[PDB]
């Protein structure tokens, strides 16, 4: 055991002096020859209701036009967020959930919670109306999120310390993430659909490879535990939200920090975050019941987005980059361009 | 998916008739209902459209006062009550079905129809041709007209082609004007300008043969075309 | 333990050994995918209002 | 108006599923709903018998209400993440045992207090009153014959008797309460022979509705 | 100095009409408060909103200019003022009652379903009745100041006086007495902040309604008007600016919606 220790400390000084070996120069340094965006104002163009608990997650879908939300009245609705009309009205088994997702070619959504199971539901039938095709049962505490990769491919993450990745049309899982200690908190896929990133309560991300499962690269910095987590635009960087009230964006090749997002008046966590196709902004929610929009690559400026009675829970923005949605704890959801 | 049909056969002068429709194997509740018809040996011609939770009803310009529809959801059965009846009224009736939001398919099911025998700003769609002779192995192009545009503001464009062959009652091939069936072959396709429209088939088989119609949706009534011919 | 102190030790071994360069070089990648596609977001660069879908 | 027939169709079937969402959301909100919670060989098997993976969720009725009761044990995780959730919820029913006032796991009941006092004074249930189950009296009266309660109380001065010794451990679980003001808390002796806990449960409830009604109306 | 008079006068009217038509906008603007306690609040406010839009205009020139008016504007007015303030004591008494069905048997008040046509049918009741108790013996009037003729004899102003005033009085006082009972079996402190506030809404309504009935009917017995008749005529109408600030300002859905505006 002492020998063993020894050496994984040695291997961690290693690590860290890779990583401070090649810190040359800083965005701060060398972002200064851009011009700022100005004031940003944006205004609610469309508002969405019919809900009547709190709201905990929503997901666009990829014509830009069709989207699904759920709340903890047992319910899962799709939205016509043009003429804000109702689709599809679902009804649920268990109504203490926390996540849902829709599926890229339009033809699946998938759900779950405090149960243990992930749900997945067929939309197209013949007979008009919507019901389960599959139920996926296997861990042991919560779920937290669930994405998926095509019409036969989803990626779970639990409370257990794990993710998995299963595979729809047998039921049984395929390949096993292990290796975090605390709860698994959020998950985000990857553009080219190869791997993908978690975030911990234990303060930690890891990436990970979807077809042989081994964690290649770790990253720390956070002072408490991590709550939400997206990809870069191009795919090559990610930024996290805690709940010290600090964001922080990090880049894949370079194996450590780049820079951060926190201001002196703000006290209070981070619940959900976004970015936009040219990456130039990003939208993170609050508990202070309103989002912020921050500048990416200089991190002195923002935007604010009021409106909400409650604690902005979740947010999204479209393929095609033309609108943005956020759903709070007091049952509407609102639509901003 | 099964829609079956009562209520036919041979009436005198005057009289009335009541015509029965049984649904099995679906969600019933969910979709507006339509009657149409068709002349012994002429086209098809739009009845009467009721619609989801019996809220709207639409009749025929000929109809108005003589014809009923309505609906019952807890036994799934679809009524046609008609009264003083007259030789023109000579002809078989199919009940067929639609669904309305967001993407969906409607007039994808039809029924199999039943005999009945007794003893304007509305828009023209034209039939251009009437019968065309063709071999196996080619390909051939249909063409209709309107008298209206078609396209609207939403982009929308609501021309529909069906089929029929002989002996049978038809089933959709193409609806809002270029979008495809479900279950059809991928060698179908249509396409078309304001007031004028062509479909086209490539490779043609056996039992591609039977007469082809196209309707409009854009607003009531439902106008039919001639119907043409192809064998 | 001693299987759980191996498991550490390999995982970090293998972490170790990862290509690493210039994070400058990163910091140049940002600024040009940031630049060359600002001319198509919406967010940044109001789109006429008669061609928006949202009024 | 300037749309077509189908978005006609569309627009109604939207007003169907409107009327139907809010027909559920009246139903869905006449049950009382009630959290359990106690700890480890805390006898709350007897609680749920008696009263008529992942969360457990119960349904009965008594006097026509329709309560729901959910038992949440089997999560193995942190609190934090996961007790915001039961906000609005109407009361808490709180297990522990008597019998169990000087074992080792340091103390059964000190750390029973302890979890007490976590959840009596949390900031997502600052309005919601609490129930309170005594369980197995019995053994207890069988046990106290033999050893003293200063083995856990060194400071209580008083008999070796029964309802001495009850009284003082109800007083020390009635202390912790820092919302006197707020929210109440009820107390019984769980008995183990017929259905007096669900009238007990009954009337407690029927109090907290009273009293939330006579809040609502800023009398 | 009928200038000062006249303007604290429409003063007091434009208080009122503001006063209720902001419980007309919350009841409107927001869709959460389709409670029985919100439609007998709103039924209040329309009641009481139209008393400083009318009476008090029309009568504001009727006795400081000028009396080119006539019977055919006489009796209209009289029978307006009449009704308005006759309904606006029965919503006080129908709040009251629900709001003693609300704790004396909570049970069975939770899990009752009614939500639109017996409610307006009972607010069509409160109109029917206010107007019934009025209109027949008002319009009947034959030897008819602008004023009833059946002041010739004081006994239909006792029998109208008692079945207008005597009752409500009654029925609130006996109900709220009942909400302390039910209550009390920092525990004082509670209980007198109940007596404290039931005694201030019993108060408020019987010191407002009382002195101008009473007056009249003494009056009229033998001396078939000082000041003192005014300041009571006045009286009767101040308790129109109260009502908003007592019933809808203390319940708190209300304020929340408030709040949101
Ligand atoms: N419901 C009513 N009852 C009070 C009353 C009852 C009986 C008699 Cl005899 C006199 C007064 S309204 C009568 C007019 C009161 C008023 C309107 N404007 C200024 N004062």
């Amino acid at each position: 055991l002492d020998q063993l220790r020894q050496e994984a400390e040695q291997l961690k000084n290693q690590i860290r002096d890779a990583r401070k070996a090649c810190a040359d120069a800083t965005l701060s340094q060398i972002t200064n020859n851009i011009d700022p965006v100005g004031r940003i104002q944006m205004r609610t163009r469309r508002t969405l209701r019919g809900h009547l608990a709190k709201i905990y997650a929503m997901h666009w879908g990829t014509d830009s036009r069709l989207l699904v939300s759920a709340s903890q009245d047992g319910k899962l609705i799709i939205w016509d967020s043009y003429t804000t009309n109702k689709v599809h009205a679902i009804p649920l088994r268990s109504s203490w959930v926390m996540t849902c997702a829709y599926a890229p070619s339009g033809n699946y959504v998938a759900c779950g919670g405090l149960d243990n199971i992930c749900s997945i539901y067929n939309l197209k039938t013949r007979e008009g109306n919507v019901r389960v095709s599959r139920e996926l049962a296997g861990h042991t505490g919560y779920l937290s999120c669930c994405r998926f990769l095509d019409d036969n491919q989803i990626v779970t993450s639990s409370g257990d310390t794990t993710c998995a990745l299963w595979d729809i049309e047998t039921g049984q899982q395929t390949t096993t993430f292990t290796g975090h200690t605390g709860d698994v908190m959020s998950l985000s896929l990857a553009p080219d659909t190869r791997l993908f990133v978690s975030g911990a309560c234990d303060a930690s991300a890891k990436l990970w490879d979807v077809r042989e499962g081994m964690c290649r690269q770790t990253f720390t910095g956070h002072e408490s535990d991590i709550n939400a987590i997206c990809f870069f635009p191009n795919g090559n960087a990610f930024a996290t939200g805690s709940d010290d009230a600090t964001c922080r964006l990090f880049d894949l090749r370079a194996d450590q920090e780049l820079m951060t997002y926190s201001h002196d008046n703000i006290i209070c966590g981070i619940t959900s975050v976004s970015f936009s196709k040219s990456g130039r902004l990003l939208l993170a929610g609050y508990d202070d019941f309103n989002c912020n929009v921050w500048d990416a690559l200089k991190a002195d400026r923002a935007g604010v987005l009021a409106g909400h009675d409650n604690r902005v829970s979740c947010l999204g923005v479209t393929d095609d980059g033309m609108a943005v949605a956020t759903g709070s704890w007091d049952s509407f959801l609102k639509i901003w361009n | 998916v099964q829609l079956v049909e009562s209520g036919g056969g041979l009436v005198q002068p005057g009289g009335s008739r009541k015509l029965s429709c049984s649904a099995s194997g679906f969600a019933f509740s969910s979709f507006g209902m339509h009657w149409v018809r068709q002349a012994p040996e002429k086209g098809l011609e739009w009845v009467a459209y009721i619609s989801s939770g019996s809220g709207t009803i639409y009749y025929a310009d000929t109809v108005k006062g003589r014809f009923t529809i309505s609906r019952d959801d807890p036994k799934n059965t679809l009524f046609l009550q008609m009264t003083s009846l007259r030789s023109e009224d000579t002809a078989m009736y199919y009940c067929v079905r639609s669904i309305y939001y967001y993407g969906s398919s409607p007039f994808d099911f039809w029924g199999q129809g039943t005999t009945l025998t007794v003893s304007s700003a509305d828009i023209v769609m034209t039939q251009a041709t009437s019968s065309v002779p063709v071999t196996p192995g080619e390909s051939v192009s249909i063409s209709c007209r309107s008298s209206k545009s078609l396209l609207h503001s939403n982009g929308n464009t609501y021309l529909y082609w069906f089929l029929q062959r002989p002996g049978q009652s038809p089933q959709l091939l193409i609806y809002r004007m270029s979008n495809l069936a479900s279950g059809v072959p991928d060698r179908f396709s249509g396409s078309g300008s304001g007031t004028a429209f062509t479909l086209t088939i490539s490779r043609l088989e056996a039992e591609d043969v039977g007469v082809y119609y196209c309707m409009q949706h854009l607003e009531y009534p439902l106008t039919f075309g001639a119907g043409t011919k192809l064998e | 333990s001693i299987a759980q102190a191996r498991k550490l030790v390999e995982q970090l071994k293998m972490e170790a050994n990862i290509d690493r360069i210039k994070v400058s070089k990163a910091a140049a990648d940002l600024m040009a995918y940031c630049e060359a596609h600002a001319k198509e977001d919406p967010l940044l660069t109001p789109v006429p209002a008669s061609e928006n879908p949202f009024r | 108006c300037t749309l077509s027939a189908e978005d006609k169709a569309a627009v109604e079937r939207s007003k169907m599923i409107d009327r139907n969402l809010r027909e559920d959301g009246e139903k869905a909100a006449r049950e009382v709903k009630l959290l359990l919670l106690g700890a480890g060989e805390s006898g709350k098997s007897t609680i749920v018998k008696q009263m008529k993976t992942g969360i457990v969720e119960t349904h009965f009725t008594f006097k026509d209400l329709h309560f729901k009761m959910f038992d949440v044990g089997a999560q193995r995780s942190e609190r934090k993440k996961w007790i915001h959730c039961f906000e609005g919820v109407t009361a808490i029913i709180f297990c522990v045992a008597l019998s169990d006032y000087d074992l080792v796991l340091m103390n059964r009941m000190h750390e029973s207090m302890k979890l007490f006092d976590s959840i009596c004074n949390n900031k997502w249930f600052t309005d919601t009153s609490i129930i309170l189950f005594l369980n197995k009296k019995d053994l207890f009266e069988e046990k106290i014959k033999k050893s003293p309660l200063t083995i856990c109380y060194p400071e209580y001065a008083g008999s070796n008797t029964y309802e001495e010794a009850a009284a003082y451990i109800q007083c020390q679980f009635e202390d912790l309460n820092k919302r006197k003001d707020t929210k109440e808390i009820y107390t019984h002796f769980t008995c183990s022979t017929d259905t007096k806990n669900v009238q007990f449960v009954f009337d407690a409830v029927t109090d907290v509705i009273i009293k939330n009604n006579l809040k609502d109306c800023g009398l | 100095t009928r200038v000062t008079l006249a303007f604290f006068m429409s003063l007091v009217a434009f208080a009122i009409m503001l006063g209720n038509a902001l419980v007309i906008l919350a009841f409107v603007v927001d869709k959460n408060l389709r409670h029985r306690s919100s439609y007998f609040f709103l039924n209040l406010a329309i009641s009481d909103f139209f008393v400083g839009v009318i009476s008090i205009p029309l009568y504001i020139p009727h006795t400081l200019f000028e009396w080119d008016f006539g019977k055919e504007i006489c009796v209209f007015w009289l029978t307006t003022d009449y009704l308005l303030c006759t309904a606006s004591v029965y919503n006080i008494v129908l709040i009251s009652y629900d709001r003693y069905l609300s704790v004396s048997n909570a049970v069975s008040y939770r899990t009752q379903h009614t939500g639109v046509l017996k409610i307006v049918t009972l607010m069509v009741a409160v109109w029917v009745l206010a107007f019934l108790v009025n209109g027949p013996m008002i319009l009947v009037s034959e030897s008819w100041e602008c004023e009833p003729g059946f002041f010739s004899e004081w006994y239909i102003l006792a029998i109208t006086s008692f079945l207008e005033f005597v009752i409500p009085v009654i029925l609130v006082a006996y109900f709220n007495m009942n909400i302390y009972w039910s209550l009390w079996k920092v525990e004082l402190l509670r209980a007198r902040r109940l007596a404290k506030s039931l005694a201030i809404l019993l108060g408020v309504f019987a010191v407002c309604w009382a002195p101008y009935s009473l007056f009249t009917i003494v009056l009229s017995f033998y001396s078939s008007k000082s000041v003192w008749y005014r300041i009571a005529f006045w009286l009767q109408w101040f308790n129109s600016f109260v009502n908003p600030l007592l019933y809808p300002l203390c319940h708190k859905r209300f304020q929340k919606a408030f709040l949101k505006i």
